[PDB]
């Protein structure tokens, strides 16, 4: 049984929330924000990526290299990223580095100084940055499914936005988004590790107090996508190994299907031919893929919103004359969800979430991620009482109802890049989300 | 005509092979199709479709 999550508030609306581990010496501290790029419109689209640039770039009273220098100094480091829904901001220090790491935070959200120079000086870092993402085909692949199944939707924007706009972006627009969108209201300090909560919490008063609270505040993980059954096909026959992603609309982070959708999920699960167990694993499609040298790997995700999600499966494989045999044998794996599971493939996947879900926060880092991630989109810090109570609720039949409405003869976004002369056409692929003989 | 005009032997015999060759018919229509599998279907551009398949 992990320590308690402590929670506070300021008058402002910034929540403090805290875990500490007494067996620890170093500690997460961080600023996790219900903002990314969702929130930009199509003009200021790559806002925020910016920002997480020029946060970097200086403040008021430390320039670039003072900035750079303090955190050498402190011993640790700084670390951020944007997302769709999310922003963060964290430091990783030693214990009694805590409260230098929240006062260089608090500089960088509430002073930067956004200088025309250092603007004009990122628009090429960050032009450069368009052409070399290119290399990362995960990215690659899961950038074009959300442009393609939330289309012309903000949550089917890119994180890094279009070329026109990285030329376009100006320290107002910048200071706009960050004055309208990094409120009180929708942050969050958060401490892993070895932290005290009412340190935390004075730490907070003395450096985020003058923080703007938003004129309508709504709670933490308030949000209508329309999702587009569509395909992208990139194909490059230079390419060794093919990238495909097929997924279908999931589920919200506070949906009453959640957790169904996760042990689903489960039952699919994941593979990898490098990894020395993955020939042995329980999963069925894991055992025809195995068998038959059907592919590298298989990632099943179950990725939620504030408001939608993706549920689906991400292949690499090399075996290029046989991707229809690939994408056959995983759409029917699917479609064993609706038809076939019973309480034996349940059950196991529940045993082996019980423990995966407890598993994942196993450092400072993975454990203020976890607070962070949960104070912003759910509100709240969800013991794992309640957790292990939510995923008993969850019985094969549920598994089956959610599957005959989420999966069974639905659109799939499909997303195929490399040597994909063997997937074939949109209505095939899609004509194996049913079965003939159910 | 199996006589000196077109009689009864004739018309039996016709019977007999017009029974018998629309089965030589299929065969040769098999054949074709075959024969075609190699280079697969024209079309009406006259370029090549391996840039362009479709089941
Ligand atoms: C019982 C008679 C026949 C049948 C059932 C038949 C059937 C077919 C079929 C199904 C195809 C492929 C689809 C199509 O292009 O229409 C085809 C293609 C072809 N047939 Fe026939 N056929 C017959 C007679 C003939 C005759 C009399 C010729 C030539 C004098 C011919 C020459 C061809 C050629 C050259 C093609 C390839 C056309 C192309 O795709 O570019 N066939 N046939």
């Amino acid at each position: 049984v992990s320590p308690k999550t402590r929670t506070s508030n300021l008058k402002n609306g910034l929540t403090i929330a805290s875990e500490s581990n007494p067996l620890v010496q170093t500690a997460t501290v961080g600023v996790w924000i219900d903002a990314g790029s969702r929130n930009e419109n199509a003009y200021n689209n790559g806002t925020a990526h910016f920002f997480e640039h020029l946060a970097f770039k200086g403040t008021d009273k430390r320039s670039q290299h003072q900035l750079e220098l303090d955190i050498e100094n402190m011993g640790g480091h700084l670390n951020a990223y944007t997302s769709r829904e999310s922003t963060v901001y964290y430091a990783k220090s030693f214990k009694d580095d805590v409260p230098k790491s929240v006062e260089i935070l608090a500089d960088i959200l509430q002073h930067s100084k956004l200088a025309e120079s250092a603007i004009d000086r990122e628009r090429e870092v960050i032009t450069r940055e368009l052409e070399e993402v290119n290399k990362q085909y995960e990215e690659v692949v899961f950038d074009h499914l959300h442009a393609t199944a939330f289309m012309n939707q903000p949550l089917g924007r890119t994180i890094l936005g279009p070329r026109e706009n990285i030329q376009t972006i100006t320290n107002t627009e910048l200071r706009k988004f960050i004055t309208e969108n990094y409120t009180a209201d929708r942050m969050v300090l958060v401490g892993a590790g070895a932290v005290d909560h009412d340190a935390l919490v004075e730490l907070a008063e003395k450096y985020f107090s003058h923080l703007p609270s938003s004129q309508s505040p709504v709670p933490l993980g308030t949000p209508i996508p329309n999702f587009v059954g569509s395909e992208v096909r990139l194909r490059d026959d230079t390419m060794p190994v093919a990238h495909i992603a097929i997924a279908v609309e999931g589920v919200s982070w506070t949906s009453e299907d959640y957790y169904t959708a996760l042990v689903a999920q489960a039952i699919i699960g994941n593979y990898d031919r490098a990894v020395g167990t993955s020939r042995h694993q329980g999963s069925r499609l894991s055992n025809i893929v195995s068998e038959n040298n059907l592919a590298n790997s298989f990632q099943s995700f179950s990725t939620s919103y504030s408001d939608t999600g993706l549920w689906g499966i991400y292949l690499t494989s090399e075996n290029t004359t046989q991707i229809d045999d690939l994408v056959h044998f995983t759409l029917k794996e699917w479609n064993r969800l609706s038809t076939s599971v019973s309480n034996l493939q349940v059950e196991r996947a529940k045993s082996q979430l019980k423990a995966g879900l407890l598993l994942s926060l196993d450092g400072t880092t993975y454990v203020a991620e976890d607070i962070g991630r949960q104070l912003t989109t759910l509100g709240r810090r969800v013991t794992p009482a309640e957790v292990e109570a939510k995923l008993e609720a969850v019985t094969e039949h549920d598994v089956r109802a959610w599957a005959q409405k989420t999966l069974y003869d639905k659109d799939i976004a499909l997303v195929g890049l490399g040597p994909i002369e063997g997937l074939y056409d949109y209505n095939r692929i899609r004509n194996d989300m049913s079965m003939m003989r159910w | 005509w199996g006589g000196f005009s077109v009689g009864n032997p004739t018309l039996q015999r016709f019977f007999a092979l017009h029974y018998l060759m629309p089965f030589v018919l299929a065969v040769f229509a098999l054949l074709h199709l075959i024969a075609l599998h190699t280079a697969g279907s024209s079309n009406p551009l006259g370029i090549t479709s391996n840039v362009d398949k479709l089941s």
